[PDB]
């Protein structure tokens, strides 16, 4: 069934599960041409993949030579995130692979099933929530990665960091929403709070500060304000 | 022209023969339904009077022996019988022709509706649906199971229809996960025509069938096969032209002959909307649509 409110906490349970969002999958700019006219042009993508209980995040990078001479690619680009989904399970061992995959766009679910035929045990699942994965590109290090691929590749990421060794996974989930809730609904203003302090530095291997505790109480706090703030210049409230 | 003497007519009942029903009085001088067109299979069918619930009948073909209707008090309900004895049963259907004791088989002589419903329908074909080996004639009623409805319970006494399942390893070739959802052909052509029915015109003996046990007994899983049947064609891309154009008439008569007062359950509006107006034979169904737009527009 749906994931929702109600079955959250099924998240963090010892059950492997993935999130797969697709949104950032197909990406183009829209330009004119010399005759006047509308074309697009492909920029590379990526499949955001996540295990929400340990932060694993198997980022398959999507190059623009893939869609060269296809059609209809919007309709191609769920099918080989399902056969790209499809590929990651078959490539890892039987006690990784996942017991649920847990769609964030109820289009992928049918692409997905039938690329799962032969696991008749994993269960392909929708969710009512609203998650901000799409602003996973809003995470430099992300983007960079992508932006620069020449080829089609898998870049892997923890996108918890180092947090797990301090925070629960429902936490360190919370966390993560919001804070790609933030990137989504300001850009701007949500990497300046997480950048206005200078002397917190990002480690190499990582993709967020190196806040301690408390920072992360008042950078949440901040980006909490950030959404109200937002939510208050659109609806004139 | 053959006749499917009775009994007696017992309990009040509508009896059906084909497209035709007439009602039966408890202990009327009923014996039977004479001048029935060779050539054709047929089903007798029954409704009784106190309980709707009871729809139940009986497929056969009346080249193949000489059958009669019995009401059983034990089970309730009247049975089909074969009598070898081929003179007494001759004498017996003379008796009753003679004092004009049966109804006559109402076949206007313009009308070709039952031919065109059970073109490609052979009994042959129905006693493997329907399994009782031992009878030359088939039973079906409103509540049996199909053999995929039971998938998802007496085995003995289900809908062996053929499973069509558009998410399963039969309908989609490894490598063309997305060629084979979309585009039909290849489960259409290879899997069911060429591999399972061998020609098409099992497959639309059995499309007929299932339509027709979902039309005369409210059978749910037979309306589930018709669907199913018609949806896999609409959903190919590659189906010659001759199949096609069957279609087209099979469904015409089909949408034709539906009482209108049971359009709302017999027709499922995603399937056909999806048919008529977004599949790739959305053009090939002229008949078809024509009827359906100008009989239940409201379904569309
Ligand atoms: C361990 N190798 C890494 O690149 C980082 N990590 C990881 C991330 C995603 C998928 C996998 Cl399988 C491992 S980890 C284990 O350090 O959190
Ligand atoms: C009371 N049971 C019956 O009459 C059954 N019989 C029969 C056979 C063929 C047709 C009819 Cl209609 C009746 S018989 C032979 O016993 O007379
Ligand atoms: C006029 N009422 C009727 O029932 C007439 N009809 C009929 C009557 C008796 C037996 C049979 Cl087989 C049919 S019919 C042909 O219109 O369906
Ligand atoms: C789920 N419905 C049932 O099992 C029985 N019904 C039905 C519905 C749609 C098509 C058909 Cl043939 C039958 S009925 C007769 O009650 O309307």
């Amino acid at each position: 069934g749906a994931m929702n409110s109600s079955n959250y906490a099924e998240l963090f349970n010892n059950d492997i599960k993935l999130f797969v969002d697709d949104t950032n999958v197909y990406r183009v700019t829209v330009h004119k041409t010399f005759e006047g006219n509308v074309a697009t042009k492909a920029i590379n993508g990526c499949i955001f993949t996540l295990n929400p209980k340990t932060g694993h995040l198997f980022l398959k990078i999507i190059h623009t030579s893939v869609w060269a001479g296809q059609k209809r690619l919007s309709q191609l680009a769920k099918w080989k995130t399902a056969e790209e989904v499809s590929a990651l399970v078959r490539s890892l061992p039987k006690e990784e692979q996942p017991k649920q995959i847990i769609v964030t766009r109820k289009a992928m679910l049918d692409p997905l099933e039938v690329h799962m035929l032969d696991f008749p045990n994993i269960a392909i699942r929708p969710t009512e929530l609203r998650l901000p994965f799409s602003a996973a590109m809003s995470i430099d290090k992300l983007s960079d990665v992508v932006m620069k691929a020449t080829e089609p590749q898998m870049v892997l990421f923890n996108i918890y960091d180092d947090w797990l060794d301090r925070i629960s996974s429902y936490t360190a989930f919370s966390r993560l929403t919001l804070l790609l809730r933030a990137l989504k609904t300001n850009e701007e203003s949500a990497k300046m709070i997480l950048l206005s302090d200078p002397t917190i530095t990002i480690k190499s291997y990582h993709l967020w500060p190196s806040f301690t505790d408390e920072q992360w109480i008042t950078i949440e706090s901040q980006m909490r304000d950030l959404i109200l703030t937002e939510y208050g210049r659109k609806y004139n409230v | 022209m053959n006749t499917v003497p009775f009994t007696s007519a017992p309990i009040e009942v509508t009896i059906g023969i084909d497209q035709y029903s007439f009602n039966v009085k408890e202990n009327q001088p009923f014996h039977g339904i004479k001048d029935i067109p060779i050539g054709h299979v047929h089903v007798i069918h029954f409704q009784h009077a106190d309980n709707s619930s009871m729809r139940y009948g009986y497929w056969f073909d009346c080249r193949m022996g000489n059958f009669y209707i019995q009401y059983d008090p034990k089970d309730g309900l009247y049975k089909m019988m074969e009598e070898r004895d081929g003179a007494k049963f001759e004498n017996i259907v003379h008796n009753f022709k003679e004092r004009q004791m049966m109804v006559s088989y109402p076949k206007i002589d313009e009308d070709d509706t039952w031919y065109n419903l059970t073109e490609f329908v052979q009994m042959d074909k129905i006693r493997k649906i329907v399994r009782k080996d031992e009878n030359q004639f088939s039973y079906v009623d409103s509540s049996m199971t199909t053999v995929q409805e039971n998938e998802l319970s007496d085995p003995a006494h289900s809908l062996n229809y053929t499973v069509i399942n558009f998410k399963s390893r039969e309908a989609i070739r490894p490598g063309h996960e997305m060629e084979d959802f979309l585009d039909k052909s290849y489960y259409l052509n290879t899997v069911m025509l060429q591999g399972i029915f061998k020609n098409s015109s099992n497959y639309f003996g059995e499309l007929q069938f299932a339509f027709l046990n979902a039309m005369f007994f409210g059978n749910y899983g037979s309306s589930l096969q018709w669907h199913a049947m018609i949806e896999l064609i609409c959903s190919s891309a590659t189906v010659p032209k001759h199949m096609l154009d069957k279609l087209d008439e099979i469904l015409y008569y089909q949408i034709k002959t539906l009482p209108e007062q049971y359009s709302d359950i017999l027709l499922n509006e995603r399937v056909w909307n999806i048919c008529l107006y977004s599949s790739f034979q959305k053009n090939s169904l002229h008949n078809t649509e024509k009827i359906m737009e100008n009989k239940y527009p409201e379904l569309l």
